[PDB]
This record gives structure tokens, sequence and C-alpha cells, in this order.
RNA sequence: CGAUGUCGGCUCAUCACAUCCUGGGGCUGAAGUAGGUCCCAAGGGUAUGGCUGUUCGCCAUUUAAAGUGGUACGCGAGCUGGGUUUAGAACGUCGUGAGACAGUUCGGUCCCUAUCUGCCGUGGGCGCUGGAGAACUGAGGGGGGCUGCUCCUAGUACGAGAGGACCGGAGUGGACGCAUCACUGGUGUUCGGGUUGUCAUGCCAAUGGCACUGCCCGGUAGCUAAAUGCGGAAGAGAUAAGUGCUGAAAGCAUCUAAGCACGAAACUUGCCCCGAGAUGAGUUCUCCCUGACCCUUUAAGGGUCCUGAAGGAACGUUGAAGACGACGACGUUGAUAGGCCGGGUGUGUAAGCGCAGCGAUGCGUUGAGCUAACCGGUACUAAUGAACCGUGAGGCUUAACCU
RNA sequence: AAUUCCUUGUCGGGUAAGUUCCGACCUGCACGAAUGGCGUAAUGAUGGCCAGGCUGUCUCCACCCGAGACUCAGUGAAAU
RNA sequence: ACACAGGUGGUCAGGUAGAGAAUACCAAGGCGCUUGAGAGAACUCGGGUGAAGGAACUAGGCAAAAUGGUGCCGUAACUUC
RNA sequence: AGGACCGAACCGACUAAUGUUGAAAAAUUAGCGGAUGACUUGUGGCUGGGGGUGAAAGGCCAAUCAAACCGGGAGAUAGCU
């Protein structure tokens, strides 16, 4: 269940290449409060899709 | 395998799922928003919707019937009371699911989900 | 669907009557001996009543000389011709399986009234 | 050549001697042809179907090109069935479902359920160990995939864990119980892949 | 759906009151036998003066299953006991002359016409 | 020997031909049937139990047959651990004795999170010489192949009889495999009901909690097998052993050296499935991009301004798709999901009231109430107007049409 | 026979079938009389066998509930 | 060795059923076990049910399943009574 | 009355499964035996290494016992690696 020799740099940064994140693509910019949120999400002040629904 | 089943497990077994769902049905109706997780709320749907859809038609059997889902006379008499009234004129569909960001201690993805008639 | 259900209600049959499970049923159905297309006559209690539409199902079981028999017939199939309904039963429940266990004295049921 | 279904259901079919028949309704819109290819231009003698009807906002500008050249309505898909010698189909030719009004058995390809990653005793048909006498974390597992030193290969092919179904498989010789003209039926008899909802194409019989 | 080492009854008056089968007929990896279907038997119990011994191997027909057999319709036929009609080891007819119990349609056939003729009734 | 775990059972197997069946034959001290023996052939198939630790065996009973061998007497980083081969103990025998016995009973820890190869599945990258979306052809690979019985031919051929054919045709079974839920059923701790103990909702009533779902009883969808559909083929090619036709070296003869015909479940096909990463990267169809300059080393070169198409990707509602990716449906121009309405099914006459009895309980309202996943509908909520990757006519040499 | 190699001795019961079990035969390789012989009711987390009840132990597995496994976020080993 | 499912002697011993300090639910009291969110694949662990058959499994009924209580009737071979 | 009976405390450790680099250098779970006695346990004392103690297994004597542990002879010796 154990190795059996010493695998290599070349062979651990070839199984890293896929554990590299992705970004977030961009953010809606909302129309009528102009702050970046993500989409579909509610924003820091409250704001979605135009109207404050939060406190 | 799930296939065409329908009713999310929530890692938890029956007892504490279905005692969960009637305490967080009593806190969004108490506290009329409430702030959660998106599978639990998407759950809350189809279990805080039968209790508006009960109370839309007033009569002591269907009191009796949310106090036996509900477990509270405070649930029962709001319900009843004003939460009738105000979804009479309303075909389903009382809640409204906000996705909010994630949580700072296990980054869970949460949900805001309301009352339509809330403001 | 849709189309499931006309078809199923294109060749469902007219007159099935109002028996309950409990209520004794004698059903005349056609068996064939030989070349000849003849009823039979099973009579018995009605225990299990399936209702699927077209697929519908009652399992009547009776006790023919000690060994009884169970005999699941196809409501709408055109190997039964005729119900009919001896006794008007009584239980308490929906599906009698517990006369299985009983029998003689301690399987009768009260009459419906 | 066949015709392009949809599993609706399987229901009973009775008959006067008093059998019972599990018959499946497939129903058969009118096939549309967009595009006949021979051995001059394309290479065979095939023809290429289509059924249904997809929104106008979702048929993309190459599919909507290709059937408005094509000259019919924007359909659901494309399939390809193979031409025997003995069938000239025009390009705007609509193949409705009285192509059965004369055979006796069909052959029924679809895509079979899928049951996910399903082991060897669900998947291969393999058995299992005691589930008591002293057995110990083994009570479902493969077991001995090969043998000591010579192969020291597991030689391929070999019957392992993986994806059961979710894959075209084919029913051979299943008899046609009734053409509906009217409802745009194909009544078949037997088990059908695919559920209900699932797209089968229905050939005349082989063997 | 009789197996080897079942226990069935015994539904004439051959002599035999609990019969166990032992190994059915008809094919490689046979596993079970329905109605109609000719079985090996062994007899553990007997009436005292019959005709057969208890001890002995001889065949036997399976005549009613508790697990009922499907009509070309789908009316199943249950029953309360696995029950079976013995047989001769060479000839193959039955042995005894009366027949207890029901017997099914599935029976009929130019084989057990005396299995058939001689039952009280026939389900 | 700074270690490769040693008999047998289970679970998986795979190969060989010196074949056990099925296929084809030649001879027979082969009438038929049943055979005997020999030649070709490995595609499939090849038993359940009793006793022992067993392999082996004997036995009971089937089967078409219950193959012979390898593969570390296959397989313990897969599984018992009965036997063998630890420490206890005893019997026979040996030894004065400690002890010993391929003699014997009784008892006795079987560890490991898989790096690499291998294998089963499934994805990301880039390639395929503009890009994108679809269908394909099929180089190549895999799967599958088994067979009993009954009847017709026909009690005919044969035989004195009993018995009993070859060849061919039909049905019904076994075993194996694929598919499905319409039937029979199982499950169905999310639906309905009964019921015990106890606690709580102030209390009666009605309900909820907890006791493996408290214990039962039914059961929808789904998954399923014992349930029901289907399969194995037919045919074609080239053949093996064998059979031949014509025919000479060898005036005859001769199945062969010239030529040709027949011949098997074996091989190539036919049936199913994968399949252009098939770098030999294929074929056809469709759609989209038709702008400016600036520079030096002029090149299939670099940089700037405008442009951002086809489409993809991301996000969201999700799915009879699913480990995560992936594949499919849908995003207001909308039925994708939840809700709601009608239904269906399930359970089996709710609550409250009234009557009847002393009372438990019954009766009327009542096939009522409740009804998850199913069916057909309805925008009531949730699927945002965007922003993002992708570009701006696609090299050279030859040849054919054009003028 | 916890002693018995030949030996699965032979005969009988039990089972369709019983190298084990029980009852006898004595041909005791190599039992045997206080390192006791042979009996024996009770008792045994003991040894061998049979039968009734029971059941997924099995023919043959199927579904369902939970804890892991799998995915995201935090911390983060090991023998080799 | 650890903020470790282990070990450790005395005293106090409520309610409802129960014979009981067992057992089930509770009061006073004290806690929710110092990683969570999903998804509901194989496979493993703890469990529930099962057609028809019932030891065919196997070294061996190992494991599971069943039997379970209070009062009465009744009870054999053998026996050291 | 009893080294009587069934059974919780308490003492154990018979079977199975889980763990076995675990939660634990012998445990948890479900069953199991004794449970007024040759019982069990608290606290203090005693027996010292060829010695103790032993309802006897070469067992136990500080996670070690066919002769403990710590220091010393001591850099024992080693035809062996
Ligand atoms: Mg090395
Ligand atoms: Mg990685
Ligand atoms: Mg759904
Ligand atoms: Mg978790
Ligand atoms: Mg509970
Ligand atoms: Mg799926
Ligand atoms: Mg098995
Ligand atoms: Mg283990
Ligand atoms: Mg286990
Ligand atoms: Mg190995
Ligand atoms: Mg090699
Ligand atoms: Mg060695
Ligand atoms: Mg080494
Ligand atoms: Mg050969
Ligand atoms: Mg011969
Ligand atoms: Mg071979
Ligand atoms: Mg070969
Ligand atoms: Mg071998
Ligand atoms: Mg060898
Ligand atoms: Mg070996
Ligand atoms: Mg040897
Ligand atoms: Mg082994
Ligand atoms: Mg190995
Ligand atoms: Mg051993
Ligand atoms: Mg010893
Ligand atoms: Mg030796
Ligand atoms: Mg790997
Ligand atoms: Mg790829
Ligand atoms: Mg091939
Ligand atoms: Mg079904
Ligand atoms: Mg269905
Ligand atoms: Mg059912
Ligand atoms: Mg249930
Ligand atoms: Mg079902
Ligand atoms: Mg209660
Ligand atoms: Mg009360
Ligand atoms: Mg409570
Ligand atoms: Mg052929
Ligand atoms: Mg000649
Ligand atoms: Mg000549
Ligand atoms: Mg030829
Ligand atoms: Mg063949
Ligand atoms: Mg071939
Ligand atoms: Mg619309
Ligand atoms: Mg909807
Ligand atoms: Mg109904
Ligand atoms: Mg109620
Ligand atoms: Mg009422
Ligand atoms: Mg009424
Ligand atoms: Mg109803
Ligand atoms: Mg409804
Ligand atoms: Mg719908
Ligand atoms: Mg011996
Ligand atoms: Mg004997
Ligand atoms: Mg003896
Ligand atoms: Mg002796
Ligand atoms: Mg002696
Ligand atoms: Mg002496
Ligand atoms: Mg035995
Ligand atoms: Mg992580
Ligand atoms: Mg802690
Ligand atoms: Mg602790
Ligand atoms: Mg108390
Ligand atoms: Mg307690
Ligand atoms: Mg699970
Ligand atoms: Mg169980
Ligand atoms: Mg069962
Ligand atoms: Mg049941
Ligand atoms: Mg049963
Ligand atoms: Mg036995
Ligand atoms: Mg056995
Ligand atoms: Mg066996
Ligand atoms: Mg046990
Ligand atoms: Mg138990
Ligand atoms: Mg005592
Ligand atoms: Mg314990
Ligand atoms: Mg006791
Ligand atoms: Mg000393
Ligand atoms: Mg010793
Ligand atoms: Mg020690
Ligand atoms: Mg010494
Ligand atoms: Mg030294
Ligand atoms: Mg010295």
């Amino acid at each position: 269940a154990v190795q059996q020799n010493k695998p290599t740099r070349s062979k651990r940064g070839m199984r890293r290449s896929h554990d590299a994140l992705t970004a977030v693509t961009s953010l809606s910019v909302d129309k009528t409060s102009g702050e970046k949120h993500l989409r579909h999400h509610i924003t820091a002040d409250g704001y979605y899709r135009g109207r404050k629904v939060i406190a | 395998m799930r296939h065409r089943k329908s009713g999310r497990q929530l890692n938890r077994n029956s007892s504490h799922r279905q005692a969960m769902f009637r305490n967080m049905a009593g806190s969004l109706v108490r506290h009329e928003i409430i702030k959660t997780t998106l599978p639990k709320a998407k759950e809350l749907r189809r279990v805080v919707e039968p209790l508006i859809t009960l109370a839309k038609t007033d009569s002591v059997a269907n009191r009796r019937l949310a106090f036996a889902r509900t477990r509270d006379n405070e649930i029962v008499a709001k319900l009843f009371n004003e939460l009738g009234p105000r979804f009479a004129s309303r075909a389903g569909g009382y809640t409204r699911i906000l996705k909010c960001g994630f949580r700072a201690g296990d980054n869970a993805p949460m949900a805001y989900i309301e009352l339509v008639d809330r403001s | 669907s849709n189309i499931i259900k006309q078809l199923e209600q294109e060749q469902m049959k007219q007159d099935v009557p109002s028996f309950r499970p409990g209520d004794t049923v004698e059903v005349k159905v056609w068996v064939v001996e030989g070349s000849k297309k003849r009823l039979q006559a099973f009579e018995g209690v009605v225990i299990a009543i399936r209702n699927r539409g077209l697929h519908s199902a009652f399992t009547v079981r009776k006790i023919s000389n000690g060994e009884g028999v169970e005999r699941v017939f196809q409501t709408h199939s055109p190997v039964v011709d005729s119900i009919s309904v001896k006794r008007r039963g009584a239980v308490r429940k929906a599906k009698l399986y517990y006369l299985r266990e009983r029998t003689g004295k301690a399987a009768r049921i009260k009459e419906r009234l | 050549i066949g015709l392009v279904g949809k599993k609706v259901g399987m229901t009973r079919i009775f008959t006067e001697d008093g059998v019972s028949i599990p018959v499946t309704v497939i129903e058969v819109e009118a096939n549309r042809v967009t595009q006949v290819k021979d051995l001059a231009n394309d290479g065979y003698r095939a023809i290429q179907v289509t059924t249904g009807a997809k929104k106008a906002n979702r048929v993309t500008k190459p599919e909507a090109g290709h059937f408005a050249k094509a000259g019919v309505e924007a359909g659901r898909g494309l399939w390809e069935f193979r031409l025997a010698e003995g069938e000239e189909f025009t390009v705007g030719q609509s193949i409705s479902v009285e192509l059965f009004a004369d055979v006796k058995k069909v052959d029924v390809t679809g895509t079979s359920k899928g049951k996910g990653f399903a082991g060897t005793v669900k998947r291969w048909n393999f058995r299992t160990q005691d589930a008591t006498h002293g057995n110990s974390l083994s009570h479902r597992v493969p077991g001995s995939i090969g043998q000591n030193q010579t192969p020291g290969k597991v030689f391929k092919g070999k019957k392992m864990a993986g994806q059961m179904g979710n894959e075209r498989v084919t029913v051979q010789s299943l008899d046609v119980v009734r053409v509906d003209a009217e409802r745009n039926l194909l009544l078949v008899k037997g088990a059908v892949p695919g559920a209900t909802g699932s797209d089968l194409i229905v050939k005349p019989a082989v063997k | 759906m009789i197996q080897e080492q079942t226990m069935l009854n015994v539904a004439d008056n051959s002599g035999a009151r609990r019969v166990m089968c032992i190994k059915v007929l008809g094919g490689s990896h046979r596993r079970y036998a329905g109605v109609g279907d000719i079985i090996k038997i062994t007899i553990k119990e007997a009436i005292p003066r019959g005709k057969v011994k208890k001890g002995d191997v001889l065949k036997a027909v399976v005549v009613r299953t508790k697990k009922g057999v499907r009509r070309p319709d789908g009316s199943v036929i249950r029953f309360d006991g696995n029950a079976c009609v013995l047989l001769n080891n060479n000839s193959e007819q039955p042995i005894g002359t009366r027949i207890f119990g029901p017997v099914t349609r599935e029976l009929r056939s130019e084989k057990f016409m005396k299995i058939i003729s001689l039952a009280p009734e026939v389900l």
C-alpha cells in the first residue's frame, strides 16, 4: 500500500497541474446601485435587480 | 439510486430532520425573514408553503391540523390571523429565495428566504 | 400520459360493481375444456382490491376442500364475465391479509348494514 | 428504413381471447427528411430524418440554416438511416407512421436507463462471499482478479465495476401489435429500452 | 417454486403424508419446479398400512404450489400448501387412485389425464 | 533465510488439446437403435447433495456432458483458517528422566489509507492548418455462439420379431445474457391507520415528542426478481479431416502434379456495441468574420486604435444524467424546479356537533378526512439587461478550369 | 476407545446418500486396576451427532434508514 | 505521552408503570460529546423488512431469527430420593 | 437452609462483528458466566532475584520474566555480519 520509489518534482508538478483554481469570470455590476456582486446574488448593501430588499 | 425521488436527506436522521423543519418553519413565521443555507431553504419552501395553503381556509379542523404541523399556538394563531388574509389572493408560491454569498465558517452557500408580502 | 389514458379508457370495461374488500363475490369466468368456452363459478371473499384503471385486480380467496385458494382476477380482462356480491361484509381494514393465518370460525366477518 | 419515436409508456392490450400483452406505446410523429445522401455526392445511400419542434431561440444558426435550406420545419434533432436498394426518397418528404402497415417484427434501439456507478454484483452478475462464517470486509467485493506473477497483469477486458447503462442498446424482433394512424402510435410488445421520454429508433427487423 | 429439501404434503391417498423433494429433473442446474413438473421425492412419513414405505425414492408431479401459477391473463392461483401426486419410478403413472384437494388447469395435457380426471375440482 | 505466506473451501477466472457433450467424417466382428475405435475441430457448454480438514474418493440422484492439465499443486497488499506447523492439555508407545512421535484428539490474534505498471469507467489540455455546430462512412476492437424433450415426416426404411431410423420441418423447456415495470410481488424509517408505556400542549377532547420507524398493519412513485419481453440463428466466403469428377509422369491405374466440385458449432463475414488521438487525425452539410495603421532584420514577424461575429464558456432552475467533472432540458419571447388547482392512488368513515347506552363505544354527518416521489394544467416565487473567452478572409510549390 | 497402524475393520440403527455419531463383534500394532479400572443422578460460556421451532446462513440476493467513502471550505500526518 | 469513546473508593437515590437501584418517559439539575456545508455512486460499518423454500450454507446452525412475563392445569426416562 | 435458583450493582472475559499505523501499546458494541461466597473491594503492612509468590500456565514481580530493573567488571567476547 506504500510507494516503491521517490517520485520526481516533474511528476508532482504534473499532478498538481489540475488542482489549480479558476477565477470568477465577471461580477455583475448592478444597474441602479453601481456596485459589484456575483451573478444572481444580493450585494453587501442589499440590492438585487435594483430594489433594496433587506436591512 | 436516486431516480425520480424527492426530498433532500440533509445529513440528518429522519426524526431530527422533521423536527428541525418544523422548528425552522416556526422561526420563519415569527421573524418574517430568515437566513439559512441554500438547500435547507430549498427544502423549507415545500414545508412552509403547505401551512399557509392550509390556513388560507380557516376552521377548527385546519387549526388543529396546523397545530399538529407546527406544535405552537403562537405560530398557529399568527398563521390563521395574519398569514391567511395576506396571502388570500395568492395562487401558491409565498416565499422568495435570495442567495446572499457564503458563510465564513464552513463556506456554506447562504440564502435569505422571506415572505413575498413582507414589507 | 394522456395517450396511455386514451388507449386505456378505450378498452376499460363499463359495468364494474361496488365490491368492497370483504364483500364476498361469486365470479363467473370462461374456462376452455377441449374446445368449449364454458363458465366456472369461483365464489369467495375479496381480500385485496387494487385499482390502476385498466390494470385493476381483486384477489378472491375461498376454501375449496380444506386447501384454501387465492386467485387474483384482473377486473377488466375479458376472461371474467360476471361479478356478483353475495353478502355485504364490513371490516375496518382495506386489504385482509390477516385472514390467511385464520381458518374456520375465526375468519368470518360481520355483515354490513 | 426506420422511424424515430418517443417512448411514452407501457400498458396492456387485451384481445378477445383473454390474453394480456405488455404493449409499449411508441408515439411516432411525421418524420421529416432533411438531406438525402447518394454515392457521387457523399459516399453511401442514406437519408436524414428529424422529428418534433425545438424553440426558435434554442436552435442555433448552423442547425437552423441546415433545416431552412433543407426545406422543412425546424425539428429537434437528426438521425441517419441507411437505404436498402429500392428506395428513392425526396428531400421534402415526411415519413409517416404507416410504414409499418405490413411488418410483424421490429428492432428497437435506444439509450438504456443509466444506473450509476454500479458495482460488479449489480453490473456483471457476480456472486458474493458469505455474510457470516468469518467473512470480514468482503461481503460483496470482486475478489481475485488475476494469477500469481504470470501474467503479472490484469488481462484486458477483465470484468470490473463501472458505469452500467446509459448506452445505446438494441432489442431485436419485438412484435408490432398495432399501428394507430390516427393517434400516431406504434404499439409493440415487450420491453423496449429507455424511460418515458426516451428517443427510440424503430427499424424493420433483420432476423 | 419447489426446491431440493422442500417438504411437500401429499394430495392423494397413496399412503404418504409428508414428502421431501430431493432432485428436480429436466436440466442442469435446474432450480425450481412449477406445477406439472416431475421431481424426485423421498418419503418422511406414511400412514401405517399403505402402498409406500418410509425411506423410498420415487417420482412425483407437483400439482399445487404456494407461489401460484400465472395464467396467460395474469390470474395467479396461490394455495396454502405445496402439494404433489406420487408416481412410479419407471412407468410414470400416479400410484394412488384418488386425489385430495384441488388441481390447476396447467396440469391438463396428454400426460396427466388421470390426475385431472381424478381431481375433485380443477381451478 | 537483512523472509518469496506452503493444504483445502469461497469469489473471480484465463489458456492448451492429448475432447466429456454438441459439429464433420473413415473403418467396423456396423441390419436398425445403442455402440466400439481412429482422423479434423477449443465457438460455446461442462451437476447438486451425504461423510470427511480435504484435493481424491465412495455413495444417492440428475444431466446432452458432469473433460484432462497448466496458470507460484492460479488466486490470503481479495476472503476464510477446518488441516498443517508455536506457547495449554491428555491418551498409546518410546526414554530411568527433561522430553518425543508424517500417531491420536480438545483449544489457539491472519495487519496495511495503492506511488508505478495493469484493468474498469470518466474527464481536462492541445492537436486535426480560419473558427464553430451537427450528422456520418468505418480502419480497428469487444460482445454473442450452449442444448434437452414432444410431434409431423413415419411406427416408414431396416428387422423374423421386439424395437426403430438418417435427412428435413414445427413447437415447448433448461442454463446464460440484454432490457423493462404493464402484470405477480419484495422494499418503500418522507403517505394513511391501529396500539402499549410515559411526558408535554392549563384541563376534557384532539394531537405531538421518546422508546431500533416504539411494535405492528396496509402502501404511491422509484429500484428491483422470483416477474415478462427478446436473443443464440438463417445465409454467404475460404477451408480442415474426408469425399469426389476428369487426368497423366507410369499406354493400365490414380481425388493431383495441370484443372474443377462438395465439405464443420472451427477462421472472415452476417447480428449487437465501442469507434477519426485511425497523428493514415477521414467524408458531407450548415453558419460566421470582407477594419485601420506603425515599425525594423522583412516574416508564416512584432506593437497600437477600432472591432468581439458564429458560437462557446460562466451563472441560475434542474433532470427517469450523475462520486466530482461530463451528457441532456430550460432562462420571461418561459412549464426547468417548487408552489397552487383538478385528478389518480393509498389508507379506510377524520375533527366538531347531535342522538343511544350507566360506560367503554356505536350510530348520523361519512367512502369522510389526510394524501411523498405520479398525471394534466396555472407564471405565484425563482431561473437578470448584461459583462467574459473566441475575431477581423485563413501560408508555400505544383497541377486542372478561367479571360 | 481422547488409546486401533492395516482401517472409511465387519455387522446393525440413523439418512436417498453418514471417513463423523450411537450399539455390538475382539483380530487389545501399543487399555487395564489409587500416574487408578468400570459404572453414574445432578452440574458444564466444554467435546461429537440427531430431531422439533426458527430464520437472508443459503438457492439469490433486492430495497430502505443512518455513519464513512465522493465534492467545497479550514487544519493537516504516516510506514516507504 | 494527548482537552484520549479506557480505569478509579464512599455519601444523597424524586414522579409514572414495574417485583426491581432492571427497563421506558420525566422533574430538579446538567448538557448537545471543538470541524462544518453539500451530494445521496461503488464499497465498508451499525441496522430494518422480504416472495417461495427452510441448514440445501458450512470446518461447524458461527451469526442472525425465534422462545421470553404473571396465575392455573401438567410433567417422563433415569435417580445419590 | 445452602460454595441452591433466575437476575441489576460489582467482579469478570465465552462467542461474534468493528478495529487493526485504532478513540485504546487489548478497547467499544450485541449477546455471555458468577452474583451470601473457595466472593469482591478501599486503606496500611509483608515476602527481593536462583529469590519471592503461585487452586501450577514456567504464570506474575511497574506496558519487560526459562530467572526483573539500575550502576559497575566492560571497549566481556564474536574463527561471525
Ligand atoms: Mg528495490
Ligand atoms: Mg489533485
Ligand atoms: Mg422530481
Ligand atoms: Mg458531513
Ligand atoms: Mg423515533
Ligand atoms: Mg441516475
Ligand atoms: Mg453464494
Ligand atoms: Mg479484521
Ligand atoms: Mg461484515
Ligand atoms: Mg500476490
Ligand atoms: Mg512482462
Ligand atoms: Mg527463504
Ligand atoms: Mg529485502
Ligand atoms: Mg485435435
Ligand atoms: Mg467409428
Ligand atoms: Mg481453451
Ligand atoms: Mg480460438
Ligand atoms: Mg489447476
Ligand atoms: Mg506443478
Ligand atoms: Mg497455489
Ligand atoms: Mg510435493
Ligand atoms: Mg488459499
Ligand atoms: Mg497476493
Ligand atoms: Mg486450525
Ligand atoms: Mg505442550
Ligand atoms: Mg513432523
Ligand atoms: Mg490510480
Ligand atoms: Mg478529452
Ligand atoms: Mg469481431
Ligand atoms: Mg413493478
Ligand atoms: Mg409503474
Ligand atoms: Mg405490494
Ligand atoms: Mg412499512
Ligand atoms: Mg412497487
Ligand atoms: Mg403518547
Ligand atoms: Mg387525554
Ligand atoms: Mg422529549
Ligand atoms: Mg452456417
Ligand atoms: Mg478416375
Ligand atoms: Mg488414365
Ligand atoms: Mg469450396
Ligand atoms: Mg448452433
Ligand atoms: Mg463461425
Ligand atoms: Mg406559455
Ligand atoms: Mg410545476
Ligand atoms: Mg380510491
Ligand atoms: Mg387520526
Ligand atoms: Mg367524526
Ligand atoms: Mg354509510
Ligand atoms: Mg380517499
Ligand atoms: Mg391532491
Ligand atoms: Mg405535469
Ligand atoms: Mg483410524
Ligand atoms: Mg454403517
Ligand atoms: Mg462405540
Ligand atoms: Mg492399545
Ligand atoms: Mg491406561
Ligand atoms: Mg499401578
Ligand atoms: Mg452432521
Ligand atoms: Mg480539503
Ligand atoms: Mg473534546
Ligand atoms: Mg476520558
Ligand atoms: Mg426511579
Ligand atoms: Mg437505567
Ligand atoms: Mg448510505
Ligand atoms: Mg431481519
Ligand atoms: Mg424469505
Ligand atoms: Mg408483508
Ligand atoms: Mg413467507
Ligand atoms: Mg445434517
Ligand atoms: Mg451440508
Ligand atoms: Mg457444500
Ligand atoms: Mg448464537
Ligand atoms: Mg436475536
Ligand atoms: Mg448462587
Ligand atoms: Mg460487555
Ligand atoms: Mg445469577
Ligand atoms: Mg538473578
Ligand atoms: Mg510448558
Ligand atoms: Mg510485566
Ligand atoms: Mg542467569
Ligand atoms: Mg564491542
Ligand atoms: Mg575484563
